[PDB]
């Protein structure tokens, strides 16, 4: 029964956010990102919506779902730069 | 042959522009602000094929009679002295006869490239550049206490007289600085010592230069000044307090923790004042957004730029970004705006207008001039002496500049859209690959420039300038 | 007609690699083809906001409003309107050429041929996407349907530069695209160290004279040319300004 | 009114002009020309609404009046004005013309017509920057060149062989060829002749040209050889200018456009056409004529030393006693260049400059005959105030800025006509048009003259034979002469001004006419202890006169 409906995200903070992951990746590693993983993303915060039986996103969902991408994405790479990665990619999961 | 126009000598005539280096940040350990003098005379006595090169045989017999003008002057020749500090103003004055553009274009190469080499030098040893000039260089040291300083800045003086390419150059320290917050050179604020003393504690007298408090709202500036002087306090005392105890630094982390609250209720009951009172008509006095030249942002609430200065000034950590941005999304949640917003974006409220290599006849010194971030009474007026400039002859100076701006961009080169190659025919409608022909200087930089031109005309009285305008 | 999409072997082109083995298809596969393109990604952030910018938009809470005003503004037309414009014109027009357009297209075939041989010399293998007659007879076939598209009963040079403009886009992107693969290299640093050597950085020097000194030399034209157009693809420490003459060193 | 004017009811007039204005010519009558048709009865009350001639016979000279103004379906306030117009109706008609004002109009080759350009200041809003040109106007300028040289070419008596294009040389060898565009260097170092098609080599080893012309390069030429594909070298047999035409002719391919047009104007709208008026101003400039004199000076008048100042004195001594029409000053007016003061202790260049004009405004005050009777026109040198300013007294932009009205504060009030142009100026007689144009040619053609591998009244003959032929006032490339990207139209010799004013300071004084068009050479003012400035009379006469 449930459909959740997506109106109020932030438009700037996923978008720069898709920027920082187009950055790195094969240009620093060889992971690849396109811009499906950006549908992944509103995919996820569609189900974290979905799990509250709410018909309307709110802010956590979204904040969830950044924080589940990013974390699988820092969570790939060699031991040398996950450090970095990790405190560099720490303000867009700030909460 | 002189007569004829060309382009390799136009562009070596307009090309006068000066680089820089600027560091922005905040440091906790001891900065020592030097000078440099006398750099032309030791370039020009240091250091078939190039067709832009010019004549080896009268470099060298120049560089052997300002040899023997330096030798003559060290033993008591007041003339030679004299001729020695106008040779440079000689080599710039294109008035002067035997004046060749190519020649002053080489000596500013190389003192740029002697500039660098300095630059190398100095970073070879424990340092770190802030600012770099042709007058100022600012240098960070790793040590932490002024005191501890004196045998160490001494040894790299000494070290570097004592090096051939360097031998005739003359440095000498101005200030120290204890606690600096740094981020342009019109902009900053810390506390410095203006020389080390021995078995007494040094005196410590606070500095705050800030053009951008002079676009904010006539009843935040003093908000803007008590809050800038409480945080610097609160800095020092968290420094001075990791100091005592013994990326990331601990002499800074943990310093935001002070002043949070106070702060938070200070806005609050701001944001409310504001709500009540900025429709009343005899308060819209104090709400008045000034404007000054080179401005060019237009917004309306000025409490926010007020909070939105007050946290770039502390983002400029570099080691405390989490703590700044989580007391900056507080901060926002009072209004209901959102985090990443476009509109709680901080940018530079004022343009510039640089103009280089202003010379003051009284001093035979050259310096750059910025018509617009610079504060008044020192446009007019040198750096060093405090003799007033000609102003016509500044009028004059800015107009070559937007004749030579002009000029420029109508000279300018054709580049591809897909590839970057230049274009090699006179008639040819396209790329012989997919793309079509763009101006390497867009439009929009120009007439942006030509705007601020207009403004600095309207804000002083110069009335050459705006007939040049004009006419156009 | 047919519409084809396929993946290159190793899934991104791999630039690195040749050219020659990133393909699977044998010439006789590419040649009845007549328009290749090669969609390759690429990162700048720019292209990249505006992209992450127009999905966000493209969800259905807003371009369902965006799009209508598409049909508002008489911008873009519908699908079905377009169905039955396309059919009419299939079966009302058939356009034909002029004799200034076959002259145009047939120098035009001889330049494409003779660069293919060109660098067919150089990189001393076979290319992997040729050129034939057959694509000849497709720059007529693009340029009939572009005056088609018009209902023009005949062909003009508008649309053959729009037509030629095309071939061109879809030859040096995917035929031309670095026909190199990559004296050998012995010469290349010989040739670094002479320039680093006898042009300081901010002077500059004429073409003709270098061309000239190693053209006396052993490194001859052909090698010159390239390692001087590289070192611009280096692009660190050499500039072109002022057409082709003026070799500025950064 | 009347004398005895009598206040209408304006109902009981509306009948008359509606009738006349609605049913047999006219339409639209707005309230405010029935104001004005009624202030109009007012001046014939004499036996109105009982009087029929004369009423309608003026309002039908009201409409004879003003349906040759716009299209003539709506009156406003003008009423009143097209009502003096009736009792005015009941030497001037001659233009002078900068490069910033003349009027632009592009060309099409697949249409053969000429097409006229909306200008940016009067559509758009300029008030920032207008005077920018856009990126591709570069682009296309050479096209345009290219694009009115073939046309001449083709449209030849001669030429009905017939040229090939560049791209077509590629698949024919050992066969004979005839080909033209413009010639330049490559960025390699060699000669290339380059079209719209493509562009080739140059072999010149064993080329005969044709003598009379100064081949430079930016040039247009026809070049005649055999293609060789055993490399790309054509080898040319035989050089040669394409040849110019006359002014009729050029002129009745376009019947007769109003491009200087001074009697009306096109526009996008429409274009429009003349050649009724010309006859008539022809026959009125053939009486008076000598009436109507000009005299020009030579080039490079300074206004710094003394004996400039007395030969001038000497000069508008002569010359107040019978004040010509006009007067032009050519040339620079100081000696040294002017630009930025790097010295605050001595005179600054600006203010120098200033004053090198206040005096004469007061040399100005003892000759009221020459002030009162003639105009005054004055043209930039090389080295004046915004020139020199960045080109330090070198060559510069050819579409030259006017004086600075700050510098010229007294001129025009001491004077009552006095106009400023650019380098290249433009004046629109009865039936003349004359340019002129001041800058340096025998030297620029000298020394940048093609060499071959293989008294002085021919020099001037081959520059006015090439500047002729060529049809352009700057056949060079941009490399030496930088244009502003939109204004080269200024610079087109298109419609083949009747008299040209070529000011040369390098050469000779002379009087040649060719192809129809008759030249002048003034020389510098002063030489070789003696003071020279030349008169023409408009019936093809030329007077010079010299005070020591
Ligand atoms: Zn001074
Ligand atoms: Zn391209």
């Amino acid at each position: 029964k449930i459909y959740p409906k997506l109106h109020q995200m932030d438009m700037d903070k996923v978008s720069r956010v898709y920027a920082d992951l187009r950055r790195e990746s094969i240009s620093t590693g060889s992971f690849p990102i396109t811009v499906r993983h950006l549908e992944s993303i509103l995919r996820i915060a569609e189900s974290f919506a979905k799990m509250r039986l709410s018909e309307f996103v709110s802010s956590y969902d979204l904040d969830r779902a950044i924080k589940v991408v990013v974390d699988s994405f820092v969570d790939a790479q060699k031991v040398s730069v996950r450090r970095q990665l990790r405190r560099s990619f720490a303000i867009y999961t700030l909460g | 042959i002189q007569n004829d126009f060309d382009l390799n000598t136009s562009w070596i005539m307009n090309d006068s522009e000066f680089p820089k280096i600027n560091n922005s940040g905040v440091y906790d350990n001891v900065v020592l602000d030097v000078g440099v003098d006398n750099l032309t005379v030791n370039t020009i006595l240091t250091s078939e094929f190039v067709h832009d090169a010019f004549s080896n045989d009268a470099l060298n017999v120049l560089r052997g009679m300002l040899k023997e003008w330096w030798d003559e002057a060290l033993k008591e020749n007041s003339t030679a002295d004299l001729l020695v500090n106008s040779l440079a103003s000689w080599v710039q004055n294109p008035n002067a006869k035997l004046f060749d553009g190519l020649l002053r274009y080489h000596v500013h190469n190389l003192t740029k490239k002697a500039l660098l080499q300095l630059v190398n030098e100095f970073s070879a040893l424990g340092s770190t550049i802030v600012y770099a000039d042709r007058n100022q260089i600012l240098i960070k040291t790793n040590k932490y206490s002024p005191e501890n300083c004196y045998a160490y800045s001494q040894y790299m003086m000494k070290a570097v007289r004592t090096n051939p390419m360097f031998s005739y150059l003359d440095l000498n320290i101005k200030r120290y600085w204890d606690l600096l917050i740094w981020m342009d050179k019109f902009n900053f604020s810390g506390l410095a010592c203006i020389e080390i003393e021995e078995k007494e504690n040094q005196d410590y007298t606070a500095v705050s230069q800030w053009q951008l408090k002079k676009f904010l709202s006539p009843i935040y500036q003093p908000e803007f000044e008590d809050w800038m002087m409480i945080i610097l306090d609160s800095m020092l005392k968290t420094k001075q307090s990791y100091l005592k105890l013994n990326s990331v630094e601990n002499s800074l982390n943990g310093f935001s923790h002070l002043f949070s609250k106070p702060l938070m209720k200070r806005v609050k009951k701001l944001f409310k004042n504001q709500q009540e009172f900025i429709l009343d008509p005899q308060y819209e006095a104090d709400y008045v957004i000034p404007v000054l030249p080179g401005s060019h942002l237009n917004v309306k609430n000025p409490l926010l730029e007020l909070v939105k200065s007050l946290c770039h000034v502390m983002l400029l950590s570099k080691s405390t970004i989490l703590e700044i941005r989580t007391l900056r999304k507080e901060l926002l949640k009072i209004f209901e705006l959102r985090e990443f917003a476009k509109v709680a974006e901080f940018k530079d409220p004022s343009l510039s207008l640089v103009v280089p290599d202003f010379l003051c006849e009284y001093c035979f010194f050259i310096s750059d001039i910025d018509f617009c971030k610079a504060a008044p009474e020192s446009i007019f007026s040198c750096v060093r002496c405090h003799k007033a400039f000609n102003q016509v002859l500044l009028q004059e100076h800015l107009i070559q500049k937007l004749r030579s701006d002009i000029e420029s961009y109508l000279i300018q080169d054709l580049r591809c859209s897909r590839c970057h190659k230049v274009k090699r025919d006179y008639m040819s409608a396209h790329c012989p690959c997919a793309g079509a022909w763009e101006g390497t200087l867009p439009r929009e930089s120009i007439v942006q420039k030509l705007n601020v031109f207009k403004q600095v005309a309207k804000y002083y009285g110069f009335d050459i300038l705006l007939s040049c305008i004009a006419d156009l | 007609s047919v519409l084809a999409a396929a993946n290159p072997i190793y899934g991104r082109y791999d630039d690195l690699k040749s050219p020659g083995d990133n393909i699977d298809f044998q010439t006789t596969i590419l040649s009845r083809f007549d328009m290749i393109f090669i969609v390759k990604d690429d990162h700048n952030e720019e292209r990249d906001i505006s992209i992450a910018n127009h999905v966000i938009n493209i969800h259905t809470g807003n371009a369902n409003a965006m799009q209508n005003q598409q049909e508002e503004n008489g911008s873009e037309i519908s699908i079905e309107k377009m169905k039955r414009y396309i059919t009419y014109c299939r079966l009302k027009c058939a356009p034909r050429l002029s004799p200034q357009a076959a002259e145009k297209l047939s120098s035009n075939f001889v330049t494409i041929r003779k660069q293919l041989l060109i660098n067919e010399l150089e990189s001393t293998e076979r290319s992997s996407i040729p050129i034939t007659i057959r694509q000849l007879e497709a720059i007529i076939r693009i340029t009939e349907s572009l005056a088609k598209l018009e209902l023009s009963p005949i062909a003009q040079e508008r649309h053959v530069d729009e037509a030629i403009r095309l071939f061109q886009a879809s030859t040096m992107d995917a035929a031309s695209q670095d026909p190199i693969g990559g004296t050998s290299l012995s010469e290349i640093r010989r040739f670094e160290q002479e320039l680093k050597r006898r042009l300081p950085i901010g002077w500059s020097t004429s073409y003709q004279t270098l061309r000239r000194e190693f053209v006396d030399t052993h490194r001859f034209s052909q090698l010159a040319l390239d390692k001087a157009l590289y070192a611009l693809e280096k692009h660190e420490t050499i500039q072109l300004r002022h057409q082709g003459q003026n070799i500025y060193r950064s | 009114g009347n004398v005895l004017p009598v206040k209408i009811q304006p109902p009981l007039l509306r009948p008359l002009a509606y009738r006349v204005l609605s049913r047999k010519y006219g339409l639209s009558i707005k309230s405010d020309g029935l104001s004005a048709l009624a202030e109009f009865v007012g001046t014939n009350i004499g036996a109105n609404w009982r009087q029929g001639p004369a009423t309608i016979k003026f309002l039908e000279q009201f409409a004879a009046v003003w349906k040759q103004q716009e299209r003539g379906l709506f009156i406003d306030q003008s009423g009143v004005k097209e009502v003096i117009q009736e009792m005015k109706e009941r030497r001037d008609y001659f233009k002078v013309i900068n490069a910033s004002q003349q009027q632009r109009f592009s060309y099409n080759p697949h249409k053969m017509q000429f097409i006229f350009v909306p200008n940016k200041k009067q559509n758009g809003l300029g008030g920032i920057a207008g005077f920018l040109p856009d990126i591709e106007d570069k682009v296309q300028m050479f096209l345009t060149r290219y694009y009115l040289t073939n046309d001449r070419v083709m449209r030849n008596e001669n030429f009905q062989m017939s040229i090939t294009p560049i791209k077509n040389l590629l698949g024919r060898d050992a066969q004979n060829f005839l080909l033209l565009g413009l010639l330049n260097k490559n960025f390699k170092g060699n000669w290339s002749l380059e079209d719209p098609s493509g562009s080739v080599e140059i072999d010149i080893s064993q080329t005969i040209p044709t003598q009379g012309h100064y081949y430079v390069p930016g040039c247009m030429v026809l070049v005649e050889g055999i293609y060789y594909s055993v490399g790309n070298k054509f080898h040319v047999t035989s050089m040669t200018l394409p040849p110019g035409e006359r002014r009729e002719i050029t002129l009745e391919t376009i019947g007769n456009l109003d491009l200087l047009g001074i009697h009306g104007i096109s526009n996008n709208n429409f274009i429009a056409r003349l050649d009724k008026d010309l006859k008539i101003r022809l026959h009125l400039l053939e009486k008076e004529l000598t009436d109507h004199k000009f005299v020009i000076l030579g080039a490079n008048l300074f206004l710094d030393d003394l004996k400039i100042m007395t030969a001038l004195s000497k000069i508008l001594q002569k010359l107040n006693d019978d004040p010509p029409t006009l007067l032009i000053w050519q040339g620079s007016f100081t000696s040294v260049p002017v630009f930025a003061s790097m010295s605050s202790r001595n005179i600054s260049s600006s203010t120098q400059f200033k004053n090198n004009f206040d005096a004469l405004a007061t040399l100005l005050s003892r000759f009221d005959n020459l002030t009162e009777n003639t105009t005054m026109i004055f043209i930039p040198g090389p080295n004046d105030l915004w020139g020199s300013m960045v080109s330090l007294g070198a060559s510069g932009t050819l579409p030259q800025d006017p004086i600075p009205s700050a510098f010229t504060k007294k001129i025009n009030k001491v004077c009552k006509n006095v106009v400023w142009s650019s380098n290249p100026t433009r004046i629109a007689y009865l039936s003349q048009e004359i340019v002129i144009f001041r800058d340096d040619l025998s030297g620029r053609f000298k020394r940048h003259r093609l060499e071959f591998p293989f008294q002085k009244v021919q020099e001037t003959r081959k520059l006015v034979k090439t500047i002729l032929d060529q049809g352009h006032l700057s056949p060079f490339l941009d490399s030496l002469r930088p244009i502003s990207w939109d204004l080269d139209h200024t610079l087109t010799l298109c419609p083949i001004p009747s008299t040209m004013v070529l000011c040369d300071t390098t050469s000779a004084q002379f009087d040649l006419t060719y192809n129809g068009c008759k030249v002048i050479n003034p020389g510098s003012f002063i030489h070789n202890r003696r003071a020279r400035y030349m008169e023409y009379v408009p019936s093809s006469k030329k007077t010079i006169q010299e005070e020591i």
